[PDB]
C-alpha cells in the first residue's frame, strides 16, 4: 500500500499480548483453515464447554534455544509445549477433553552479513521414531513429552543397546524427518523458511486438526513443530557463530470438556 | 410398475 | 463442478515481454509454491489440451485390491498329536507394505472396505490318499466377542458375528464393510498414548505404547476348515485382499522412505540409506 | 441364454446376508397376529429401563442377594467413599450383568448418556445427605469427597422422595466407546460419598441399605453386532 | 413391480437408491426390508396409571 | 429360472474390478464425517507442491542433510556447470525421491510442464547472476554456458526476491513419457551456470548454498497405475 | 431405480452410456461411481494469509 | 525352483494376428485378453493335487518384476491381477487404447537414440526399428497354491 | 413414523437453575 | 439406458431387433457394435491432383 | 533504538498488573501485558499500559 | 430409458 | 424409474 503497508511488517495481537515484526515473509494459514470453535453440528461431549478466551488465547514465549554450526534441529509437540503455560495449562489439566488451534511465531534475527536457512514445519500427528531395535513403539510418555524444552534431531541413528534399563526415547534422524520419510518432502506440510537474508521470523496459524472434534490433550498431541537448518548457520569467517531462536505460541479458540479434579501426570 | 420409498 | 475426468487447461499462445511484471522471481520462505505455467517464462503456442487427471483421483489411486495377510489352516488325520490348525488374524493393513505406503501418503482417511478372499490348498505328506472338497469358515470376531480356542468349539456357532462359509474351488469370497471407525476418520498416525501416567500411580500402571490407541482396533478374523479330520492331511492358505472404496483422505505426508519396521514409524539400523551415489554435475 | 458373468462372492454363504429364498411350505395358511401386550421394537428400549446394580461383589457377598445391597450407617462424617465404580458399562463386573450391560455385550460400540438412581431403604426416621459423583477420565480416580466434588455431581438430600438420580452425561473423545475395558475409550469414575452423615433418633436401626439402578438416556445407542461372552456351551 | 428405496449413505466418495423385486408368491421368501419403526419405551419405563411429570415430585 | 449363459471372465477375481458385494454389517450406525482441514481430492495436487531436490548425491553427501545443499562460491567467472541433471522425474536419482518423483513411481506415464525454483541462502550482502537451463533432448548435453544459453533458460539476478523459477515447458515427441529411464521418451537436460559470479564485500562468507525445488504445473498428469519400486518387503 | 451415466469414450470403432442398479440396502455394498471431483491445490500450494499475485513481487 | 512365468507383452511371438495387423502401418484399438488354462501331471506317480488358483499379474514398465513365485511383488496393491480358478470359464479382461502415441506403430523406421560424435559408438547405439525397450510391460503368472508332493 | 434409522434427539443447551422443579428427586417404588 | 438396434435378417423362419445394455463405466469394456461405416477407396485408388473422368483420356 | 542500522534485535516490553511477584525473568513477564519489539526501520516501539486498577483513581 | 437405431 | 447423469 501507498500508505506504507507491507508483507514484511506485521503486528499480531491476542489477549494482553502483541508481537511486532519488520522482516516477515507473509504468514501461513495451515490448509487455508483459520481456527474455530467446535460447531453444534460436529459437537460430541454434551456438557457446557469451558472457553477461557483471553486468559489462555494469548502469546506464550518458550525457552530460547541456540543455533550453531553443529545444530541438527529442534522439535516440539502441541499442546505439550504449552502444558505449563499460565491458565492454558491449568484449563488443560483440569478437563478430560480439550481442543485448540495455535498461532506459532518463530523468531530468529541475525545481520546482513550472516547466512543460513531454517525450515519451520507444522506437522499434524508428528509421530517420531524410537531409539530401539529390539522393541518398536516403546518411547515412554515422559520422553515423548518434553514440555517447553522440546527435543532435538540427530544426524545419526544410534540404537539403545541397554536392554536392562532401556532409554525409551526418540532417536529422530534429521534427513528422515525423525519418522522415516525424506526431509526434502516435508514442504507438503504447512511451513515457512527463515532464510536470514530475507526474513527473521516464521508465522504459522494452525487450526485444530484431528480425526475427532475433541480429544485428550494430555494423552495426545495434535501438531508437531519441527525446525531444521536447511542451510547451515554461517557468519563472516567465524568458526563458531551462534544466534538465538525463540518460539512464542498462542492457543486460539480453545475449548474444554469434562471438568473434574486436576490431572497430575508422571513427567519424569 | 415401480413403487418409491 | 470440475471433475476428475475433465481436460486440463489449454496452453494459451504468448509472445515476447519487457515489463515490471516478474513471475519468475519469487520467495519460497513464504511457504508458497510459485503458480507458474510455461507462458510465464517462455513464448508459447496455443494448444488445446485433452489430457485429464482421471486416474490420479483419490478413488482411482486406491481402486485396487491389495494383499494384507495370508492365513494358514489345515485339516489333519484324527490320530495326530498336534491340534487341527485354525487361524487367528488381528485385522490390519500393516502386516504387508504396499497398501500401507499408499494409505500413508495421508494422515487420515474414510472409506468403505471391500474384502476379497483367495483360497488355495495342497497335500503335504507323500501319500496317495485323497480329500473331499473343503468348506472354510471365515468368522469376524469384533473386540469383545469370544475368540475360538479350538477349531470346533462353541464360538463357531456365530449367532451374532458375521461368518462366511466358503466352498473350495468356487469364485473367491467377497464382502463389504461400512466406515466402521469410532472416530470421524481413520487415523493413519496417532501422536499419543492410550494412557496418562499419573504420579500417584506406579510407572507400570500408567504405561502404554507410543502411537497406539485401541489395543484391539478392529478385532479378529478366525478361519477354519469345517470338514472333520481326514486320513490325508491338507493344508490351506487364505489370502486376504483389501480395497478401499468410496474414499476420502486428509493431510498429505511424505511417503515412507526407509523400510517399515513394525506397526509404528520406527526404523532399523542399516536400512537408513535409500539414496544412491550420483555426481552433482553428471547427467 | 442371457449372457452373464459370475462375480467374486459367488456361491458363498455370508451369515449376515439378506436374500430371498424358495418357500418350503407354499400357500400355507398363516395364523394371524393378536395384540399381545408388551411388544418391543428396539433393544435400546430395554436399556432405558432401570435394573439393579450388584455393587458389592465381595467374595462372600457375590452371587447372593447381598451383592445388591450397599450398606450405610449413622457413623460420624467421613470423606471416604461408600462405593467406587468404573464407567465401563459392558465390562466393569458391577455393570456388565445389568440389563444395559447384557445388551451392550452383544454390540462392540456404545455411545450416549446414562443415569444412576439410588433408592434409600432405611426407616422414615433416618435422615442424610449424600454426594453422588461422576469424574470424566484422565486424572486420579476420586478416593476423597474433595476430588469427587470437582466433577459432575448431585448432592442427594434424603426425604419423602425416596430416590435420587445422577445423569452421567455423554462426555467422550471418541464418537463411540468400546464395550470392553479399553484405556483409549475409558469412561471415568462413578462414586458415592457421605455429604453430612446418616442421622437416626433412638429406637431406630443405625445401619441400612441403599439400592442402585442404571439405565440409558434417550440419546443412547449401540452398534456393530457381536457374540457375547456371557454365555457358552463347552462341549 | 419394482420397489425403489433410498439408502442411508454413510461414507461418501443426491439421494442414492436401491432396487428390489420380489421373485416369489410367498412373503416368507422375501428378504428383510430393514425399514423398521421405533417406539417410545413408556410401556416398560413409565407403566404407571397416573402420568409422570419429571420436574414434579413423583410422590404427592 | 431365467435362461442364462455364463461368459468368459466368469468366476475370476480381477483386483482392479468394480462390483457390488454383500455387506457383512447391515444397518451399522456410521459415524458422520467432520470437516477436517487438509482434504485432498487428486494426487496431482501433491505433485504441484514444491519439495526440495537432493542434488548432491556424492558418496559422502548422499543420505545426509548435505545432499540438499548446492554449494556456490565467489570464485572468478567460469562457464562450467554448478549442477547437471536429467529430466527424468521418476527415475533420475535426484528427482525420483521428491514428492513429485514418488507419486510418478506409482504410475507408468507422465506428461505436462514442470518447474524448478532455486532459493539463494547466502547473506544479504552477497550478489550474483546465475543462468538456469533446460535443453530439450537430442544433442550433446550442455557442459558449457555457451550450449546451455541456446536452450530454454532464465537468467536469475540475486536480490530481495530470494528465489527464481524456471519452467520446463512440456516439449515432447510422445503424448506421454515413461516413468523410467527410456531413450525414446527422454526429457533432456537441466543445468545451472554462473552468469557473472557471486560477489561479496569483506567480512562476509565467500561460500554459500542454494536450495532447489521441483513441482508440477496445472497441465501435468499421470496415468496407468502401477506398483512402485521405492518400497519392498523382503521376507 | 436405474442410474444412467455416460462413458468418456477413448478409442472409437453420440454419447455412449452405461447402466447401474444398486442391489443392496447398504451404501457400503455399492461399487465406486468414479464420478469424482477435483479441487484447486491452493490450501497446500498457496497457504498464505495475503493472496499471491504471481506477476507481483512475492515480498513487498 | 518353482517355475513362475514372465512374458513381455507383444503380438509378435506368434505369426497369424501379426500378419493381419501388418496389412496396416498404424492402429488404435481396445484390447480384449482371454486366458485359457490347462494342467497335467508329469511324473508317473499316483499322487493327487487339489484344484489350482493362478495369479496373472500385469507389471507395467517400471514396476518391480518378481524374482520368486512368492516374493512381495505378488501383493499387487497397484498392479492389476487376475486370480483364476482352474476348471472355471477362461479368464477375460479388457484394456483401453494404452499407447503413448496417438496410434500404435506397427512399423517404426527409426532408432530410440541419436549417436553423437562427441560420445562413444557404444553409448550412442540402439536397435533399428525399436522405440520404447519395454513397450507394454510384462505378464507374470504363478500357481498360488503351496508346493505339492506330486508335481 | 419414527424409524429405526432416524437420528436420536439433539441435546439442547441449558443454563443454571434454582427452582422448586426437582427432576433429580424421584421414587422408584412406583415401578417407573 | 438400453440400446435397441435392428438385425440384418439373413434366413427367415417386420424388423427384428436386439437389445444392448452397457454394464461398465469404461468404454473399453464394451462389446463391439459392428455398426460400421464404409468409405470411398479414392485416397488409394485415385490419389491424383486432377480429378479423373474415366471416359476421357487419362492423359491429355 | 539508537544503535547502528546494521544492528538487529527482538526485545520484550512488559507490564504486569500488581499482586504477584514482580517479574525478574522473561518467563513471568511474558504472562502479563506485553509487546515483542522487532528492531528495524521503524526505530521505535510503543507499549500501552492500559488502565487496570481496583480504585477509580490512584494516589500520586 | 431406451435409444433406438 | 431412471436417473440420468
Ligand atoms: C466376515 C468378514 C468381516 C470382516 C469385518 C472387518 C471389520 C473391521 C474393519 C477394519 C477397518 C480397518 C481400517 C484400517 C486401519 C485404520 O486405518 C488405522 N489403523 C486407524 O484407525
Ligand atoms: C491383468 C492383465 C492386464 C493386461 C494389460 C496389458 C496392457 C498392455 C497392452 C499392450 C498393447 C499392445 C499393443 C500392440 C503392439 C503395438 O501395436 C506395436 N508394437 C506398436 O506400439
Ligand atoms: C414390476 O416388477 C414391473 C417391472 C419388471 C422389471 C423387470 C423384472 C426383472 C425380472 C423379474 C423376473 C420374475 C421373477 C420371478
Ligand atoms: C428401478 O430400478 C426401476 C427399474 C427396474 C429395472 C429392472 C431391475 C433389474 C433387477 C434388479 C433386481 C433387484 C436387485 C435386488
Ligand atoms: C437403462 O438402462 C434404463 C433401463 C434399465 C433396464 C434394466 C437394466 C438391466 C440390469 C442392468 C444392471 C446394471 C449393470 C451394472
Amino acid at each position: 500500500e501507498a500508505c506504507g503497508y507491507s508483507d514484511r511488517v506485521l503486528q499480531l495481537t491476542l489477549g494482553n499480548s502483541t508481537i511486532t515484526t519488520q522482516e516477515a515473509a507473509n504468514s501461513v494459514v495451515a490448509y487455508g483453515r483459520w481456527p474455530e470453535y467446535l460447531r453444534d453440528s460436529e459437537a460430541n461431549p454434551v456438557d457446557q464447554p469451558t472457553e477461557p478466551d483471553v486468559a489462555a488465547c494469548r502469546f506464550y514465549t518458550l525457552d530460547t534455544v541456540s543455533w550453531t554450526k553443529e545444530s541438527r534441529g529442534w522439535w516440539w509437540k502441541l499442546p505439550d509445549a504449552l502444558r505449563d503455560m499460565g491458565l492454558f495449562g491449568q484449563n488443560m489439566y483440569y478437563h478430560y477433553l480439550g481442543r485448540s488451534g495455535y498461532t506459532v511465531h518463530v523468531q530468529c534475527n541475525a545481520s546482513k552479513f550472516h547466512q543460513g536457512a531454517l525450515g519451520v514445519f507444522a506437522v499434524p500427528e508428528m509421530c517420531l521414531a524410537g531409539d530401539s531395535n529390539t522393541t518398536t513403539m516403546h518411547t515412554s510418555y515422559q520422553n515423548a513429552n518434553p514440555g517447553e524444552k522440546g527435543g532435538t534431531f540427530t544426524g545419526t541413528f544410534t540404537p539403545d543397546n541397554n536392554q536392562t534399563s532401556p532409554a525409551r526415547r526418540f532417536c529422530p534422524v534429521d534427513y528422515l524427518l525423525g519418522n522415516g520419510t525424506l526431509l526434502g518432502n516435508a514442504f507438503v506440510f504447512p511451513h515457512q523458511i527463515i532464510n536470514l537474508r530475507t526474513n527473521n521470523c516464521a508465522t504459522l496459524v494452525l487450526p485444530y486438526v484431528n480425526s475427532l472434534s475433541i480429544d485428550s490433550m494430555v494423552k495426545h498431541n495434535n501438531w508437531g513443530i519441527a525446525i531444521l537448518p536447511l542451510a547451515p548457520l554461517n557468519f563472516a569467517s567465524e568458526s563458531s557463530p551462534e544466534i538465538p531462536i525463540t518460539l512464542t505460541i498462542a492457543p486460539m479458540c480453545c475449548e474444554f470438556n469434562g471438568l473434574r479434579n486436576i490431572t497430575l501426570p508422571r513427567l519424569q | 410398475g415401480s413403487s418409491s420409498t | 463442478a470440475a471433475t476428475s475426468r475433465d481436460a486440463l487447461p489449454n496452453t494459451e499462445a504468448s509472445g515476447p515481454t519487457h515489463s515490471k511484471e516478474i513471475p519468475a522471481l519469487t520467495a519460497v520462505e513464504t511457504g508458497a509454491t510459485n503458480p507458474l505455467v510455461p507462458s510465464d517464462t517462455v513464448q508459447t503456442r496455443h494448444v488445446v489440451q485433452h489430457r485429464s487427471r482421471s486416474e490420479s483421483s483419490i478413488e482411482s489411486f486406491f481402486a485396487r485390491g491389495a494383499c494384507v495377510t495370508i492365513m494358514t489352516v489345515d485339516n489333519p488325520a484324527s490320530t495326530t498329536n498336534k491340534d487341527k490348525l485354525f487361524a487367528v488374524w488381528k485385522i490390519t493393513y500393516k502386516d504387508t507394505v504396499q497398501l500401507r505406503r499408499k494409505l500413508e501418503f495421508f494422515t487420515y482417511s474414510r472409506f468403505d472396505m471391500e474384502l476379497t478372499f483367495v483360497v488355495t490348498a495342497n497335500f503335504t505328506e507323500t501319500n496317495n490318499g485323497h480329500a473331499l472338497n473343503q468348506v472354510y469358515q471365515i468368522m469376524y470376531i469384533p473386540p469383545g466377542a469370544p475368540v475360538p480356542e479350538k477349531w470346533d468349539d462353541y464360538t463357531w456357532q456365530t449367532s451374532s458375528n458375521p461368518s462366511i462359509f466358503y466352498t473350495y474351488g468356487t469364485a473367491p469370497a467377497r464382502i463389504s464393510v461400512p466406515y466402521v471407525g469410532i472416530s470421524n476418520a481413520y487415523s493413519h498416525f496417532y501422536d499419543g498414548f492410550s494412557k496418562v501416567p499419573l504420579k500417584d500411580q506406579s510407572a507400570a500402571l500408567g504405561d502404554s505404547l507410543y502411537g497406539a490407541a485401541s489395543l484391539n482396533d478392529f478385532g479378529i478374523l478366525a478361519v477354519r476348515v469345517v470338514n472333520d479330520h481326514n486320513p490325508t492331511k491338507v493344508t490351506s492358505k487364505i489370502r486376504v485382499y483389501l480395497k478401499p472404496k468410496h474414499i476420502r483422505v486428509w493431510c498429505p505426508r511424505p511417503p515412507r522412505a526407509v523400510a517399515y519396521y513394525g506397526p509404528g514409524v520406527d526404523y532399523k539400523d542399516g536400512t537408513l540409506t535409500p539414496l544412491s551415489t550420483k555426481d552433482l554435475t553428471t547427467y | 441364454g442371457l449372457p452373464v458373468m459370475n462375480t467374486p462372492g459367488s456361491n458363498q454363504y455370508l451369515t449376515a446376508d439378506n436374500f430371498q429364498s424358495p418357500c418350503a411350505l407354499p400357500e400355507f395358511d398363516v395364523t394371524p397376529p393378536i395384540d399381545i401386550p408388551g411388544e418391543v421394537k428396539n433393544m435400546m428400549e430395554l436399556a432405558e429401563i432401570d435394573t439393579m446394580i450388584p455393587f458389592d461383589l465381595s467374595a462372600t457377598k457375590k452371587n447372593t442377594m447381598e451383592m445388591y445391597r450397599v450398606r450405610l450407617s449413622d457413623k460420624p462424617h467421613t470423606d471416604d467413599p461408600i462405593l467406587c465404580l468404573s464407567l465401563s458399562p459392558a465390562s466393569d463386573p458391577r455393570l456388565s450383568h445389568t440389563m444395559l450391560g447384557e445388551i451392550l455385550n452383544y454390540y462392540t460400540h456404545w455411545a450416549g448418556s446414562l443415569k444412576f438412581t439410588f433408592l434409600f431403604c432405611g426407616s422414615m426416621m433416618a435422615t442424610g445427605k449424600l454426594l453422588v459423583s461422576y469424574a470424566p477420565p484422565g486424572a486420579d480416580p476420586p478416593k476423597k469427597r474433595k476430588e469427587a466434588m470437582l466433577g459432575t455431581h448431585v448432592i442427594w438430600d434424603i426425604g419423602l422422595q425416596s430416590s435420587c438420580t445422577m445423569v452421567v452425561p455423554w462426555i467422550s473423545n471418541t464418537t463411540y466407546r468400546q464395550t470392553i475395558d479399553d484405556s483409549f475409550t475409558e469412561g471415568g469414575y462413578i462414586s458415592v460419598f457421605y455429604q453430612t452423615r446418616i442421622v437416626v433418633p433412638l429406637s431406630t436401626p443405625r445401619e441400612m441399605d441403599i439400592l442402585g439402578f442404571v439405565s440409558a438416556c434417550n440419546d443412547f445407542s449401540v452398534r456393530l453386532l457381536r457374540d457375547t461372552t456371557h454365555i457358552e456351551q463347552k462341549a | 413391480g419394482a420397489q425403489v428405496s433410498s439408502q442411508k449413505v454413510g461414507a461418501h466418495e443426491s439421494t442414492i437408491n436401491y432396487t428390489t423385486i420380489n421373485y416369489y408368491r410367498d412373503s416368507a421368501s422375501n428378504a428383510a426390508s430393514k425399514q423398521d419403526f421405533s417406539q417410545d419405551p413408556s410401556k416398560f419405563t413409565e407403566p404407571i396409571k397416573d402420568v409422570l411429570i419429571k420436574t414434579a415430585p413423583m410422590l404427592n
